[PDB]
This record gives structure tokens, sequence and C-alpha cells, in this order.
């Protein structure tokens, strides 16, 4: 079968600039003056979407800033200029020969200007306290770059026990990330304390952004 | 307009089988082929096979030739994917698709995908999610916690879909054989709490469809 | 890449029920501008159309040449998010440039240089129409009237479903 090796595996490109992704095929994929090689874009949680087909042809509506070149065994997808919407994983695909194969994928990160998080803290719901649990939730929204730190404090003293973090994928419009931080503890010990602090440390600032509530 | 509409998420136990469906609109499958593609969590795309609905001739990747069985029904414009003898490598999102192409001199592309069907292969029983609201204690941020479910996935929407903007739904996390995620909505603080803000949660495997409105 | 992309926008084909047909664009029309975007090539047209849609323009003026006059028509800007297009194409005469060996067309003796006049008693003027009729054949035999050196010849052939193209194929490639 035709092996498709895709390069690079990952890259970070600044808004406005050029992205180059290559696909190598183990055997030729040409027939009667066409290359049976195509490029897909896959956004998080979405099905693949065709961009280029038969090496070089734009799918309807796909902007000219996308182009495909190559023949035979060596193919390139160019994205120039790159925009916020291009945050995604890209795949080459060949169908010259059965079975149809995909390349391994290339994950494109969009480099944008640094942006500090918007922090929000939320107390446990009555609905949760009634059922016996106590989750304190902190949203760090719309920041760049992805790297961020969160510290919890219960009455001024630090806690990392029972903290879980989850990052979104890069936003297709503003190129930012977001992060939820969830502190889970028993209803029991939650009601034994008053001050609940969430503080975010991000490249944008030496001093942390702090959000609190008193129970 | 062309659509490929796939059946809902499936929780299945190891060793068994599942049958997924794909229903096509705006074209006759009989005039073309339907394809099935596999995508495991954190993995890329793998072609499973195609079928010609006109003659039932299905072709596979030799690696799937015996674990996947592809059938089609022209009268109901529908293709099926049957996975048998399920292992944990079979846990994935499954996509049906159609492509049609014009060649040199008359280039065109028709390319359509279903939304995908999630298949979880597990011994574990189904547990429904708990759905808790998040409220503060010119822009207001509100949330919705979805706690302790199995398996994935779950769908969260705000005001039945009237809010797709300013919405962050975070990837689930696995804590002791249960899943937890949350979602945040940011609206103009004139709309809240003047008007309704409600998170809609659906969990296929436990057949749950709870709504939870956010109150001060 | 196809060479028409860098050529002037002379309409050869108008898709049926397309924005183009609705407003009365005809083969022979030379598209020269749309909104404030000069159209010298098919590529310019494509790029302008995508730009307008993405900038949220709903309606704009299309400038044509017809019998040496400029015509101004208001068009809906095609929705690129739905893949919607204007519905015009450059002329590709139904002249055979190549015949794949072994193909249904090869088997019935179709040769490079043939002019396909008619498919199933339906006159065609363009390669797009031939393609359309093959796509709609349902894998049943189709009749072709062919012109070879001024002589009228009748041919009948059965389209094969081709896994590469996802559709019926008879084995013909147009002349460029």
């Amino acid at each position: 079968y035709i092996v498709l090796t895709q390069s690079p595996v990952s890259l970070a490109v600044s808004l406005g600039q050029r992205a180059t992704i290559s696909c190598r095929a183990s055997e030729s994929v040409d027939s009667y003056g066409d290359s049976f090689m195509h490029w897909y874009q896959q956004k998080p949680g979405q099905p693949p979407k065709l961009l280029i087909y038969l090496a070089s042809n734009l799918e309807s509506g796909v902007p000219a800033r996308f182009s495909g070149s190559g023949s035979r065994t060596d193919f390139t997808l160019t994205i120039d200029p790159v925009e916020a919407d291009d945050a995604a994983t890209y795949y080459c695909q060949q169908n010259n020969e059965d079975p149809w194969t995909f390349g391994g994928g290339t994950k494109l990160e969009i480099k944008r200007a640094d942006a500090a998080p918007t922090v929000s803290i939320f107390p446990p719901s009555s609905e949760q306290l009634t059922s016996g649990g106590a989750s304190v939730v902190c949203f760090l929204n719309n920041f760049y770059p992805k790297d961020i730190n969160v510290k919890w404090k219960i009455d001024g003293s630090e806690r990392q026990n029972g903290v879980l973090n989850s990052w979104t994928d890069q936003d297709s419009k503003d190129s930012t990330y977001s992060m939820s931080s969830t502190l889970t503890l028993t209803k029991d010990e939650y009601e034994r304390h008053n001050s609940y602090t969430c503080e975010a440390t991000h490249k944008t600032s030496t001093s942390p952004i702090v959000k609190s509530f008193n129970r | 307009e062309v659509q490929l509409q796939q059946s809902g998420a499936e929780l299945v136990k190891p060793g068994a089988s599942v049958k997924l469906s794909c229903t096509a609109s705006g074209f006759n499958i009989k005039d073309t082929y339907l394809h099935w593609v596999k995508q495991r969590p954190e993995h890329g795309l793998e072609w499973i096979g195609r079928i010609d609905p006109a003659n039932g001739n299905a072709k596979y990747d030799p690696k799937f030739q015996d674990k996947a069985t592809i059938t089609a029904d022209t009268s109901s414009n529908t293709a099926y994917l049957q996975l048998n003898s399920l292992t944990s490598e079979d846990t994935a999102v499954y996509y049906c698709s159609n492509r049609q192409l014009g060649l040199r001199g008359y280039y065109y592309a028709m390319d359509y995908w279903g939304q995908g069907t999630s298949v979880s292969v597990s011994s574990a029983k189904t547990t429904p999610p708990s759905v808790y609201p998040l409220a503060p204690g010119s822009m207001v941020t509100l949330g919705c916690l979805v706690k302790g479910y199995f398996p994935e996935p779950v769908t969260v929407t705000w005001n039945s879909g009237s809010l797709s903007s300013g919405v962050h739904t975070f990837p689930a996390v696995l804590q002791s054989d249960l899943y937890t995620l949350s979602s945040s909505v940011t609206v103009p603080s004139s709309t809240w709490p003047s008007e309704t803000v409600t998170c809609n949660v659906a969990h296929p495997a436990s057949s749950t469809k709870v709504d939870k409105k956010i109150v001060p | 890449v196809p060479k028409y992309l860098k050529e002037p926008v002379v309409v050869g084909y108008v898709q049926r029920d397309s924005i183009a047909q609705k407003i009365g664009i005809k083969p022979g029309d030379k598209i020269i501008k749309i909104n404030g975007y000069e159209v010298r090539t098919w590529e310019d047209l494509r790029d302008a159309l995508i730009r307008l849609s993405l900038d949220g323009v709903k309606e704009t003026t299309l400038f044509l040449e017809r019998n040496g006059e400029v015509l101004h028509l208001t068009i809906k800007v095609p929705n690129v998010q739905k893949g919607e297009e204007l519905g015009i194409a450059p002329l590709v005469k139904p002249v055979v440039g190549g015949v794949k060996k072994g193909s249904p067309a090869d088997q019935v003796g179709i040769k490079p240089g043939d002019l396909i006049l008619e498919v199933n008693g339906k006159k065609i003027n363009t390669w797009y129409e031939l393609v359309e009729e093959v796509r709609k054949s349902q894998g049943k035999a189709i009749k072709l009237k062919i012109l070879r050196n001024g002589k009228m010849i009748e041919k009948e052939l059965i389209p094969a479903k081709d896994p590469k193209t996802g559709t019926y194929f008879i084995g013909l490639f147009p002349k460029t």
C-alpha cells in the first residue's frame, strides 16, 4: 500500500505568515496527467474538510491563500497568509491505489500577540451541595500563549489536592486558549472554610490575577 | 442540499458487535460510493473501506477486511458499518463520507462527511451525568458543570443553540472511571439576569436530556 | 494548473438555476469587474467573489461586456461558506483529446479528435454537458453522435463506475 509521510508533525506560524506542509508518498500517485492526492483540514471535534483535490485544485469557496503543488511522490500544501481560522490539523490523502491512505497529520498552531486571561470564580451550586459534593470552578478565558499557571488558596493557604485542569483547543476567531480549573472536595471540608481564591500566573504579567469569594 | 446523517453514539462491551448507519440526502448513493473512516482519540484518520450501493461490492483495507463489514440499502439511501469482535483499539469516532471528482478539463469536487459517530468499547456500565449551574458569587460569565458520567460523549448547548458565540466548552477529564467537563458562556450583563440563560446537556448512552437554567 | 485561470473571463458555460442564469448572463459575455475588483482573469473573478463574501457583502454590481457595451447587473454574492458559486465556466468544446486504453470509449472505437455532438438525443455544446449526462446515466448504456472529419457516426457505450472519481466514467479526456 502507499505510505504517506507528512512533515512537519507540528508547527507554529504567526498570523500573516507562510505555512508549508509536505506529503511524501511511498509510490507514485499519478494517472493520466493527474495526481490522486488531496488535502484536508480538520478542526477540533469536526469532520475533515476538503481544501485541495488532485494535487492543485481549490475546493469551492476555499481561499487562494491555500495552494497545492507537486506530482508523483512529492507534494506540498502552502498556506500564505495564515489566518485565525487555520488553527487545525491537516492531512494529505491518496486514492490512486487501494487501499486509500492518509498521512499522519500536521498540527498547525497560530502565533498571535500575548493576551492575558479573564478569570472568573464560581462557588458550588446548591444543587451540588444538596447532593453531597463541592466543586469550585475557575475559568481562565481567552489567553495566549497556551502556557498558564493556576494556584488555589483556601483561607490564604495553598492547595493542589483535588484540582483538575482542562484546556480548550485554539479558538478559530481570536487564536486564544481557555482553561477551566476545578477544585473538588467534600461538602464537609468546604463548609469548614470561608475564603476561596483562584489566581492565574501568565507570561503577560509578573504579578498574578486573583479572583475570590467568601462562602 | 447534500447531507450525510449518522446514527448516535454507542457504548458497547468487548467481544460484541455494533452497527452504525449513515443516511444520505440530496443525492442517490446508488450513483456513487460511500466510504467509512476511523479516527481514534489523539490519532489521525484511517480509511476503513467503501461500498458501491448499486452492486453491494465493498472493498476494505486488508487490516479491516474481517473486523469491519460494510453494507448499503438504496431504497432508504443508507450505508451501514458493522464492527465485530470489539477490542479497545475499536474505540473511536467513525465517519461516513462521499467524494466525487471531475478530472483535467472539467475540475470539480463534491465532498461530504457525516458528523461522526462515537464508539466506546467498555466493560463498565452506563452512568448518567449530574448537571449543576454556575452563577457569580458589563460582561457576565456563567457556567454549567457536567459531572460524573460514562462514557463519552456529551453535548452542551446554550439556549437551545441561540448561543454559539462566547461559549467555551472544555474537554472532559477522567477522574476515577467518571467524566467531568464544564462550559462557560459570556453574555452582555443586560441580558442576564433579565432573560433566560439555559444549558442543554445530552448524554446518548444513558439517554439523558436535562436542561438547567442559570439563576443568580 | 489549468491555463484558463490566467486567461480573460469569457463565459463558455452557464450552469442551470445558477445566480448567473437567473440574472441572464450568456455564453460570450466577458466579465470585466465585480464591485470594486478588476477582473482580468478567471483567478481574479474567483478571488474577488471569495473576498466579497468573506467581507459580508450580500449584493454587488457585476460588469460585463456584451456586443461592445458595458452591462451592469446586480448579483447576490455567492455564499462561500456553503461552497456556492456564480455558475459560469470557460468554454471547453466536446472534442476528444485522449482516450484511456481499455475504457468503454476505447472499446467502441472512439478516437482523439472526435466531436461529441449529442448524448442520448440531447445536443451538447460543452464538455460539462457530456460530463453531466455521464453522471446521470445510472450505469446504463448511452448513445453518442460523433463527428469525425465531417462524417456523422453513432456509438453506444456503458459507463463504468470509477472508484477514483466516485462516479461514472467512459474514458474520455477533453482537448486543451
